[PDB]
């Protein structure tokens, strides 16, 4: 019995970013989701610098 | 309710100025807070159980 | 020669703590699978074979 | 017929040090996982900086 | 009261866990003296020295 | 070049119960407790109740809990076992030299002070099904359990595994009634290898002084006669056919015993044609596919039965049991010759030498005869009383076999295996 | 025999009466905290005891949801509050102890 | 009374001969009024070629079917006769032929094994009629998920090399294979210096020499000639075979490394670590108390029906790992567990479950050794692997050896960050990638 | 087969046949466990060809007229096949087959080889099943009659 | 087959505010949970109000 697997917040990242069973298949095409998310925190991260005084 | 009371008591004497009956009494409550939470509240549970033979 | 699975026939079962469960006796099957296509359904909710507390050096 | 059953030849995608069948590979062993984790070593310092 | 974990089995698990606590306490003091560049301790290493002379 | 070997030592004591005990001067121990609780004991209003018990024997003692019998035994290494036949159960305890009194003391604890703890027994009742359905897997068990209730009225029907019915459904009350008038001093035999009979003899008279229990081998067995059918269509039919014979320990089981072996039991050189098997070269004239024969014999306390059992293909089982059928006839007929008794009776008498090779066969047979006869037989004169088997005797059981009143069970296609009256 | 003895009893069957689990008819061994070891106890009780355990919290929790309290007369009486988890309890407390000793070597 | 200790010594030393053509003759002598007597012969399927792989199989068919002297039926009539078992296995590396008889039936019983090495009378309709034979038995181990993830895993994991190959050999070889091919193997193989006389029971050890005089000695008296045969090493790899079938109820893993061969003093630290692992199946009474917390974890958990830990041993290589079957749903749960307490033994194992795993080797190794059979396997097996036999009281001075320091750095050197060969059969979906497997096989915490 | 066999009457009348016949008679209304997932359509095929077939079959209805009927039988219904008898015979055995239940009560039936159906023979055993008993005729009745 | 119980976002809705199972039981000390999430709101909704001029 895993911690990884059983754990109520970690049960979420594993059953997304881990165990999950994804095509043996895809493509750079497929490349682009994870980099809206990279694309997503980077201007959080940033406009969150530029609030701070703007 | 003592705990309660007393914290009562620590935002009373958060209201008044550094000075002679109120330096003693909110030094007496802060002591009486840290001793209702790690002493008194723990003993007295263990004197409950005694009482109900457990 | 008193002992009814030493004269080989009727059947004995074995329980243990640490080794597998044992049944009976000399019923034939040791010169049934020499005629062959005795397949035996050998792995279906079931335990191990041949047993084992018998390691070596 | 299970034992008709032969892994197919790998030596197309095999490292240098792993195609001798005849040779142990226990030798080349600390080497081929030296090369891999070294890799790992230099880009995880290389992402630290 | 933590007394469960105290006798010959649990001294032998520790034993066998110092070598590596004291390792990873080892990689996050220099971790941290390379992250702040801590100047105290790397005036010290002996080529490392951004602060000429 | 080997030590000369200690003879061994045998006691019964006043109160029924009898010590045998051997100081082969091995690195390990074994000792068993060898009781008259099999399933023969129970009735029915209590069926199961001694499967379920040789199931219990890690459950929680009087000073010693499940924990501690699972623990302590796996810490030296150590085996406890429980093995049952219709007759007894026994339980065999073996670890290294040095630790018989840890392994001794959880042995007292599991046969003498048993909790059977309500919520334990409960959690172990699944553990029937696991274990029937592992057993079942052979086809010989579901045949030789329905051919023990079809042969019998009684005792001896019932089987060593639960029925279906009663799974889930055996108490603790039904255990504990089981043990205190199973488990008591007159009912059971404490045999010991590499121990010493001292220790033995005072383990005994301190630990295993119970009565309050039954006397007899039991309520008779009454031989009855009939058949058990299982349609299956298992590609292949499992038949047996037997009648009563002898009660174990008479001369006439050892008739039985020699004429098993002139028929033919199991086999002696790997993939061989059976040579000398006289059931199986009989089968093998007018059957030309996969089959297997084997003389079947199983001896009691009160009862016995001989005959033989069949594996053959679905269309084949009325050829393969008439032309096996039909070689027994043949020698209740008079055709036996004077070597084929005399390769029976080496057969028999290697047979029955080997069995007790190791630790784990001599201690059963020990163990098994201290119940049957109250006693130890050496080597020598059960191979004695091999020797004195007459040609005339082994005609006498065939004709026997013949002329009884059948017993059958069957599984499989049974489309073309025949019915008793058939044959 | 001892004055003092029954002096601790009296104290003690204030503090139970203080203590008012009895007013919604509850025995001591209804208000425990559910821990491993006390889950364990009463999964080890017989039907009966279970059966009447759930009834009782059951009346307390609607009693509790009212906020109200039983009739003086049906108030479980301390001389007849029954310990009925403690036996089974101590030994959960005692299996569990073994095996700690056991982990110890 | 005697200790454990005393008893060891008690055994009596098994007696070596050399006969003058390389057979070696010995025997451990007991009171026993039966013995068992055989030659085992070092051959085996990693000394066949892929032409010939399933020869010593096919031999071992042959060899009981008639010879020059007993032609046909004569020589099973003979053993059957004074209630005698004439029995035989074929290993990677080991043949054995062996009877069990009576001891006063030494003389016939040599006398007929000579017979049966030497004298091999392989009529082409026999061989003929064993070849429908083992195609049928081919059939039959098919069915058997045990059998065939093992010779999976042998197949992945000596990859390329002779230790690849089963035993009973592809279904092309032994509907081809011809006498000459199999004759051809006896003459190379069957050779007085790679066999060894085996008995265990009531005899002397002068009269087992006698008769090896008397029966064996036209052997290699000048038939020590040709390429007399070196094996060389056997490449393990560290891989994975995924026979992927739904339609079986229960899925079959075996999972391996590297071990080392016979010869090695790390075999009795493994040994004792395998056995803290130990074994499990669903028959097992009481499951929660086990000691072993893979077994503990798999009876409470319901994770698996059965698990085995191994070491098996080749010359100069092995497989050291675990094999198990369980249900669908339980593969991943199953190897997570294995794989955690592999690595729990190379870094943090205790002094206390290495005492345990110590007991259960010593009742492992005396409760083996009970019997005339065991004991002369043993005799037979250790001369052809040990070149002696190795003493009762040497593998107790051998086991005592090992602490909890012993299993830490043995385990370490074959586990810990090292490739597993992985054999997978059945309802196989949920059977973990390679890559999660080998990152198994190290801790990030370490 | 789960909802028939809660009636005890189902099993002990099915063992009934069992235990009397060879052949035939002896099979089950229901399927038996082992064959339950192993009925093929194939055999569901050959059991509709060699049995729904003219020589084998009856239509009766009720509030249709015989023309109707006639029409449909000539039309739809020309088949055969199949088999021709009531089949092959049904071979009397006698025999006891006996389920351990402790079901509180014991069901028990004894019974005897008596008469194919429509001859006279048969008459008398529907008559003698009356002097008997058959079934009851008043609600909570001692059964004075039977 | 419930809408409200198998929707992949109404069922984390529905296994949170109308389906789960609470105590019978709870008083009004139980109600400052909700009344924090309203405060979370309140203060989330004018702050943003605020905000826009601030
Ligand atoms: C099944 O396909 C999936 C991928 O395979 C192409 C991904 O690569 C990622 C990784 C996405 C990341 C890191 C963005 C996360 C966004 C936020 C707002 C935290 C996800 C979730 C996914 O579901
Ligand atoms: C099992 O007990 C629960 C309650 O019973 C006392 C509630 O009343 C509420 C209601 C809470 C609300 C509306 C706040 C939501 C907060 C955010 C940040 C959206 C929840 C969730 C709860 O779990």
């Amino acid at each position: 019995t895993n911690i990884r697997k059983s754990h109520p917040l970690m049960k979420i990242v594993n059953n997304a970013f881990i165990d999950l069973p994804a095509p043996s298949n895809i493509s750079s095409w497929w490349n682009f989701g994870s980099l809206l998310g990279i694309c997503l925190i980077l201007q959080i991260l940033t406009g969150l610098f530029l609030a701070m005084h703007y | 309710w003592a705990l309660v009371a007393d914290l009562l008591t620590l935002t009373w004497i958060g209201g008044q100025p550094v000075e002679h009956p109120y330096i003693t009494i909110g030094q007496l409550a802060s002591v009486l807070y840290f001793l209702l939470i790690l002493v008194l509240m723990p003993t007295a549970g263990t004197i409950e159980n005694k009482l109900l033979k457990w | 020669m008193l002992s009814v699975a030493a004269r080989s026939g009727p059947f004995a079962p074995v329980l243990s703590a640490t080794s597998r469960g044992v049944a009976g006796a000399l019923r034939p099957l040791v010169q049934a699978a020499v005629p062959a296509t005795s397949e035996s359904p050998v792995l279906d909710l079931k335990r191990s074979v041949l047993c084992r507390e018998s390691l070596r050096g | 017929s299970h034992t008709d059953i032969k892994v197919p030849d790998f030596s197309d995608y095999r490292r240098p040090e792993v195609l001798d069948s005849t040779k142990s590979s226990k030798e080349s062993s600390e080497a081929r996982k030296g090369f891999s984790y070294l890799v790992t070593a230099t880009t995880t310092v290389g992402v630290a900086y | 009261m933590l007394t469960r974990f105290l006798g010959p089995r649990y001294r032998q698990l520790a034993r066998n866990w110092v070598p590596t606590a004291s390792l990873w306490g080892a990689v996050g003091a220099v971790g941290l003296v390379w992250a702040t560049d801590w100047r105290l301790i790397l005036d010290w290493v002996p080529y490392i020295n951004g602060k000429f002379k | 070049v080997p030590p000369h070997p200690q003879d061994l030592e045998f006691t019964r004591l006043p109160n029924g119960l009898v010590i045998a005990s051997l100081e082969n001067y091995a690195p390990a121990s074994r000792i068993g407790l060898f009781i008259k609780a099999g399933s023969r004991y129970e009735n029915s209003n209590n069926l199961g109740t001694s499967h379920l018990l040789r199931l219990a024997s890690s459950l929680t003692t009087k000073g010693a809990s499940s924990f501690k019998i699972t623990r302590g035994i796996e810490a030296v290494g150590g085996k406890l076992s429980v093995t049952s036949t219709r007759e007894n159960m026994a339980y065999t305890v073996e670890c290294l030299r040095d630790d018989v009194d840890i392994l001794m003391e959880f042995l007292l604890n599991v046969t003498t002070a048993p909790e059977f703890r309500r919520w334990e027994v409960a959690a172990l009742q699944p553990q029937l099904r696991i274990d029937k359905a592992v057993a079942l897997q052979n086809p010989q068990a579901h045949v030789i359990e329905n051919l023990h209730a079809a042969a019998y009225r009684n005792a001896l029907a019932n089987s060593l595994y639960c029925p279906d019915y009663r799974i889930g459904k055996v108490t603790p009350v039904e255990l504990h009634d089981y043990v205190q008038n199973h488990f008591t001093s007159a009912r059971m035999a404490l045999i010991g290898l590499g121990v010493s009979h001292p220790v033995l003899k005072q383990v005994a008279e301190q630990f295993l002084n119970i009565r309050g229990g039954l006397g007899l081998s039991g309520a008779k067995a009454k031989y009855h006669g009939g058949e058990i059918r299982e349609q299956n269509g298992d590609s292949l039919v499992h038949a047996a056919l037997v009648a009563e014979s002898a009660a174990i320990g008479s001369a006439e089981a050892n008739a039985f015993s020699v004429l098993q072996h002139v028929l033919g039991a199991g086999p002696h050189v790997k993939r061989g044609s059976n040579a000398t098997s006289s059931l199986y070269q009989a089968v093998a004239k007018g059957v030309h596919q996969p089959f297997d024969v084997s003389a079947f014999n199983a001896s009691y306390s009160d009862s016995g039965l001989f005959g033989f059992y069949t594996i053959s293909q679905a269309a084949s089982a009325g050829d393969v049991i008439k032309a096996a059928y039909n070689q027994v006839k043949t020698i209740a007929q008079g055709n036996l010759s004077n070597p084929d008794v005399q390769a029976a009776k080496n057969k028999l008498k290697a047979g029955y030498l080997m069995s007790v090779e190791s630790s784990e066969g001599f201690l059963d047979e020990v163990g098994s005869q201290a119940l049957a006869a109250g006693s130890y037989t050496p080597p020598s004169t059960v191979l004695q009383q091999i020797d004195a088997v007459a040609d005339a005797d082994v005609i006498n059981a065939a004709k026997k076999f013949v002329s009884g009143r059948k017993s059958m069970a069957a599984s499989g296609n049974l489309g073309h295996t025949p019915f008793i009256d058939e044959l | 025999v001892s004055a003092s003895s029954r002096w601790l009893e009296g104290i003690r069957k204030w503090y139970y009466n203080a203590a008012g689990f009895n007013k919604l008819g509850l025995m001591r061994d209804d208000t425990i905290h559910e821990n491993d070891d006390v889950k364990e106890a009463i999964r080890r009780l017989p039907e009966n005891l279970y059966d009447d355990r759930v009834f009782r919290i059951k009346r307390a929790l609607d009693l509790s949801m009212r906020q109200q309290i039983l009739p003086k007369e049906q108030w479980t009486k301390y001389e007849e509050d029954k310990s009925y988890l403690e036996p089974y309890l101590k030994e959960v407390i005692r299996e569990r102890k073994e095996r700690e000793e056991w982990a110890k070597k | 009374t005697a200790t454990y200790a005393q008893a060891l010594q008690s055994v009596p030393e098994t007696q070596v001969s050399q006969l003058d053509n390389g057979l070696r003759v010995a025997s451990e002598q007991s009171s026993q009024p039966t013995c068992t007597v055989g030659v085992w012969i070092d051959a085996g399927s990693r000394y066949e070629s892929e032409k010939n792989n399933g020869a010593g199989y096919f031999v071992e068919h042959l060899a009981f079917k008639g010879t020059k002297n007993r032609p046909g039926n004569a020589l099973e009539k003979e053993v059957e006769s004074m209630g005698a078992h004439l029995n035989a296995y074929s290993t990677r590396e080991h043949t054995a032929y062996y009877i069990k008889a009576l001891s006063k039936d030494l003389p016939k019983a040599v006398e007929l094994l000579a017979d049966i090495v030497q004298n091999c009378s392989l009529e082409d309709s026999q061989i003929e009629k064993e070849r429908d034979v083992i195609l049928q038995e081919l059939q039959e181990n098919d069915t058997s998920m045990r059998d065939v993830v093992f010779n999976y895993l042998h197949a992945t994991a000596f990859q390329g090399t002779p230790l690849a190959q089963s035993v009973e050999g592809p279904s092309e070889n032994v509907r081809k294979l011809s006498r000459a091919d199999l004759t051809e193997y006896l003459s190379r193989h069957y050779k007085a210096p790679r066999m060894v006389l085996a008995a265990a029971g009531g005899l002397e050890h002068r009269q087992l020499l006698d008769l090896a005089q008397k029966h064996f000695s036209g052997l290699s008296g000048t038939y020590d000639e040709d390429a007399v045969p070196t094996l060389s090493p056997c490449r393990f790899t560290g891989s994975q075979i995924c026979h992927r079938e739904d339609g079986l109820p229960l899925a079959h893993v075996a999972i391996a490394v590297e071990g080392p061969g016979w010869a090695h003093p790390d075999n009795v630290a493994l040994q004792v670590a395998n056995a803290i692992i130990g074994h499990y199946d669903c028959t097992y009474g009481g499951g929660a108390h086990l000691s072993s917390p893979l077994a503990s974890i798999a009876a409470t958990n319901k994770l698996c029906q059965s698990f085995q830990t191994f070491n098996i041993c080749y010359a100069d290589t092995g497989l050291l790992g675990a094999h198990f079957v369980c249900d669908h749903m339980s593969i991943d749960d199953m190897m997570f567990v294995l794989q955690g307490q592999w690595m729990r033994l190379c870094t943090s194992a205790t002094e206390s479950e290495v005492l345990r795993g110590k007991n259960l080797l010593r009742n492992a190794l005396v409760s083996h050794l009970d019997g005339t059979t065991p004991v002369c396997e043993d005799i037979g097996r250790s001369l052809l692997t040990y070149g002696r036999r190795i003493p009762l009281a040497e593998w107790e001075s051998r086991i005592a050896e090992v602490d909890a320091r012993v299993v830490r750095e043995v385990c370490s050197k074959y586990f810990y960050d090292q490739c597993p060969a992985v054999a997978g059969f059945g309802p196989i979906e949920q059977l973990p990638d390679y890559n999660r497997i080998r990152s198994g096989m190290f801790w990030l915490r370490f």
